[PDB]
């Protein structure tokens, strides 16, 4: 707004995007692991 | 007579079984 003379285009293609996707994978993997633990404890009388 | 008793799990594991039924309630939830 005060420096419209020059711009630096969005260079958002860094390692942080890939590894934040990695962390999303970890989040979903482990949350579904969580829910499946209890659900398997509900499903099959053979818990072990 | 073959279905008389199992003699190991019924006797002292029965309180544990009632606790397990309460666990099945926590499971229902």
């Amino acid at each position: 707004k005060g420096k419209t003379f020059d711009f630096s285009d969005a260079q958002i293609f860094g390692k942080f995007d890939t590894f934040v996707r990695r962390l999303q994978k970890l989040i979903e993997i482990f949350s579904n692991i969580q829910q499946f633990n209890a659900l398997a404890k509900h499903n099959l009388e053979g818990m072990d | 007579s073959p279905n008389l008793c199992k003699s190991g799990p019924e006797i002292k594991q029965t309180e544990d079984k009632k606790a397990m039924e309460e666990f099945k309630n926590v499971k229902i939830e």
